[PDB]
């Protein structure tokens, strides 16, 4: 897939910065990271907060934020960038995101690629996703596959 | 050690519970809860005449702790010393305790002020004043303790059986009343404290207007029931009114400390009356004739010169006297408490001032609009 | 209008002569001043239609306003 | 074996002014933090350790540092002359962990309570819910006062360990032989 001139940003992801809050121990953060049927599930409630850092600064164009069809796919996502400190759910709800995202149903499918405002993502070091709600309004949310499409800034 | 407690578990009000608690606290080597319990025990309504065994017990506690804060220990020591009632052995006991606890805490300060308080009764000056000086000179970097400053109050206020401690005493007693933020004192004790505060303020040479005395809760809150004459006196004094008949009424209302100084009081109130004049005319007519002072202060026109003389000398006011036309120019810098209606009036004056400034800023801007650009 | 910076210093007094305890930061007069080789940078970043250190009549009346 | 940043929470309240342990309850918690920090550092050489007091305010004397000697030195000269304030202490420790260097470190704090926590159960449970929300493995150890593992602490852990949560093991210390082996048998095996 992916638009011409871009690449999957998987090899540029630094595992030292990755950190997901409210995840069930049985459903690890790597499940959403990996392109398998394995999924990441929130453990406390629907809200989730996943921070991913990169080895080198990168520029994002589109995200593949997809989950299952049972309605537990995300629906409202606040994206913050270059966070100098770990993110708190209270502030994340309060804070103004770099980009707000109302994930329609079609995004959650396997062919769902969500374009991002490339203007605001030109010096991304670490990207934090605050999943505020899910489609089915369940007590928890599942993410089948999450990744980023973009290009390195060639540091 | 617990054997002494067991054999002495009697001889105490409600002895079984409290003494068994002491047993279990000692046998468990619990210290801070034990310190609090023994503090409450010596604070019970009783005489606690078992002075020897309790000093032995606190000896064991203080020897085994070697870390318990000296505050609780020295409070216990103060209570036991007040119990035993003998000067020289108490002095030696306080020296031993202060040698025992030499932490930078407010322990040596507490022992020193206890020494001074006990030594006020004998040798008022030659040992106590220098203890006060030492206490105040190395009393630093502990403002929030608020207990050691209370004891410094005890030292300085009980030092008031002198002449100089009539304005200094008032200042330090006020510093106490500020220091002990919560009242938590018996109504009779606070009544006596407000009584002596009023007496100090009236007789203080350096105290002239000094509000916040009437606004102090400790005084107004509990002097309105009895001895209201002192409250009326304070009202008249800070209101400037001579109030001749009522001021005399209180002059023989409390014959001691007021008959022997009535003249001074008159002097003071006369000066205060002058303040009222310079406070009742808001600079519209700053020139006041000697007739106004003579009638208001109920004095002959020959003494108004001396009255204004004294007022200027003491620093209250900074006017001048035109004797030829019998007037006094007034530019005085002694303010006062402001009587919320008076605060509203002053706010209205400020409203007038600010509206003038705004109107004329608008005028200047409109006129100079060509060049402001 | 006039609030570039405000400086406070903690003091050791309860609240006043006869009041409970507190901390009560005290205001201190604050100025803005630069040494040489730093005034030059400020001047260079400035030099818009602003400045004109010589105070002509129009700027003086503006100052009065 | 596991990357982790631990904010140990030492106690210097006036209720630490106890002789439940032979020299001093404070000294017992002192070598307790010493041995626990040694175990955590030697278990994983890149782990982080920091120090938080809880007397009348929550000083942050030592933050997340792989070094142990400096935290040990800061642990000395502690002067237990205060009163505990648990909720603010855990709040400060949690946000300190939020400021951790490496984001792969599993969040965990070590809290040494030796005084009855004066609080309300509602704030305890809401704080436990918040801490579980951030995936933090708080570890609470009761010392000193006899009301060991109060209902407050029990509810706090259980809500935080909701259905096999982080492992906020509510270990109990005897009022007497609070020896180091009794302080390491349960936690090193499982917090």
């Amino acid at each position: 897939d992916i638009p011409k001139g871009y690449m999957d940003l998987m090899p540029f992801i630094n595992k030292a910065g990755c950190e997901c809050l409210n995840e069930s121990d049985e459903h690890g953060f790597d499940n959403c990271l990996r392109k398998d049927t394995t999924f990441l599930e929130s453990d406390c409630d629907e809200q989730l907060l996943i921070t991913v850092a990169f080895n080198q600064p990168v520029k994002l164009y589109s995200m593949k934020f997809q989950g299952p069809d049972n309605g537990q796919g995300p629906k409202y996502v606040k994206i913050f960038i270059n966070l100098p400190r770990s993110m708190d759910f209270e502030e994340a709800e309060r804070s103004e995101p770099t980009q707000a995202l109302e994930l329609t149903e079609d995004d959650i499918k396997e062919d769902g690629i969500v374009p991002l405002r490339y203007v605001k993502f030109q010096n991304v070091n670490s990207v934090t996703i605050f999943v505020q709600s899910n489609q089915g309004e369940e007590e928890t949310t599942r993410i089948s596959y999450f990744t980023f499409i973009g290009t390195p800034v060639q540091a | 050690v617990p054997g002494f407690l067991q054999q002495s578990q009697n001889s105490g009000p409600g002895q079984p519970a409290v003494w068994h608690r002491l047993e279990e606290l000692y046998t468990k080597k619990l210290w801070h809860q034990l310190t609090l319990q023994v503090l409450d025990f010596v604070q019970d309504p009783c005489f606690a005449q078992g002075d020897g065994l309790i000093k032995l017990y606190e000896n064991f506690i203080s020897e085994f702790e070697h870390r318990v804060n000296p505050l609780s220990l020295v409070e216990i020591i103060l209570h036991v010393v007040r119990q035993m009632t003998d000067p020289n052995v108490a002095l030696t006991f306080l020296e031993k305790t202060r040698e025992k606890v030499k932490s930078s805490d407010e322990a040596v300060i507490l022992c020193k002020t206890a020494i001074g308080a006990l030594k006020l009764n004998i040798g008022d000056l030659q040992v106590t004043k220098e203890t006060i000086e030492d206490v105040e000179e190395m009393l630093n970097n502990l403002p929030g303790v608020t207990s050691v400053h209370s004891r410094f109050y005890d030292l300085s206020s009980k030092y008031y059986q002198t002449i100089g401690n009539h304005a200094s005493y008032y200042k330090d007693a006020l510093r106490f009343l500020g220091c002990v933020d919560i009242k938590d004192l018996p109504v009779s004790e606070q009544q006596e404290r407000a009584f002596t505060l009023g007496l100090a303020g009236l007789l203080g040479e350096g105290v002239f207007n000094f509000g916040e005395l009437l606004m102090h809760p400790v005084l107004e809150s509990l002097r309105n029931t009895d001895r209201q004459w002192l409250i009326d006196t304070l009202y008249a004094f800070n209101s400037g009114n001579v109030e001749r008949f009522q001021t005399l009424k209180t002059a023989w209302g409390q014959q001691p400390d007021l008959a022997a100084n009535e003249a001074q009081l008159l002097r003071k109130i006369q000066l205060l009356c002058l303040m009222e004049m310079t406070f009742t005319r808001p600079a519209n007519h700053r020139q006041l004739t000697f007739e106004e002072i003579a009638k208001s202060a109920k004095i002959t026109v020959n003494e108004v010169e001396l009255l204004v003389m004294k007022a200027l000398s003491v620093g209250l006011v900074k006017g001048s006297i035109d004797e030829v036309d019998k007037r006094v120019h007034m530019t005085w810098v002694q303010p006062r408490v402001l009587d919320l209606q008076q605060i509203k009036g002053m706010k209205d004056r400020l409203e007038f001032w600010c509206t003038d400034v705004k109107s004329m800023e608008m005028l200047v801007e409109h006129q100079a609009h060509d060049i402001l650009t | 209008l006039g609030l570039p910076t405000e400086a406070y210093i903690s003091v050791e007094e309860v609240h006043d002569d006869g009041t409970p305890t507190s901390k009560t930061f005290e205001h201190v007069t604050s100025e803005i001043g630069a040494e040489e080789a730093e005034e030059v940078g400020v001047e260079h970043l400035l030099r818009d239609i602003k400045d004109t250190t010589v105070g002509t009549l129009s700027q003086r009346i503006t100052n009065q306003v | 074996m596991v990357l982790e940043s631990t904010m140990v929470c030492v106690d210097n309240s006036e209720y630490m002014r106890n002789g439940d342990f032979l020299p001093t309850r404070l000294q017992a918690q002192q070598d307790a933090v010493n041995i626990v920090c040694h175990s955590k550092t030697r278990s994983n050489p890149e782990n982080n350790v920091g120090l938080i007091t809880l007397a009348n305010d929550c000083e942050v004397l030592t933050t997340l540092t792989p070094d142990t000697g400096r935290i040990l030195s800061k642990l000395h000269t502690v002067q237990p002359k205060g009163k505990i304030t648990f909720c603010t202490g855990i709040r400060v420790a949690h946000l300190a962990l939020k400021h951790r260097q490496g984001k792969n470190h599993k969040m965990r704090i070590i809290a040494f309570v030796g005084s009855p926590v004066e609080d309300n159960e509602k704030d305890l449970v809401k704080l436990a819910k918040r801490l579980k929300k951030e995936k933090v493995n708080v570890d609470i150890i009761n010392f000193g006062e006899e009301e060991v593992n109060t209902e407050k602490l029990t509810a706090f852990v259980n809500t935080l360990n909701g259905k096999d949560g982080t492992g906020s093991h509510l270990v109990t210390v005897p009022p007497g032989p609070s020896l180091a082996d009794a302080l390491i048998s349960s936690p090193i095996l499982a917090g």
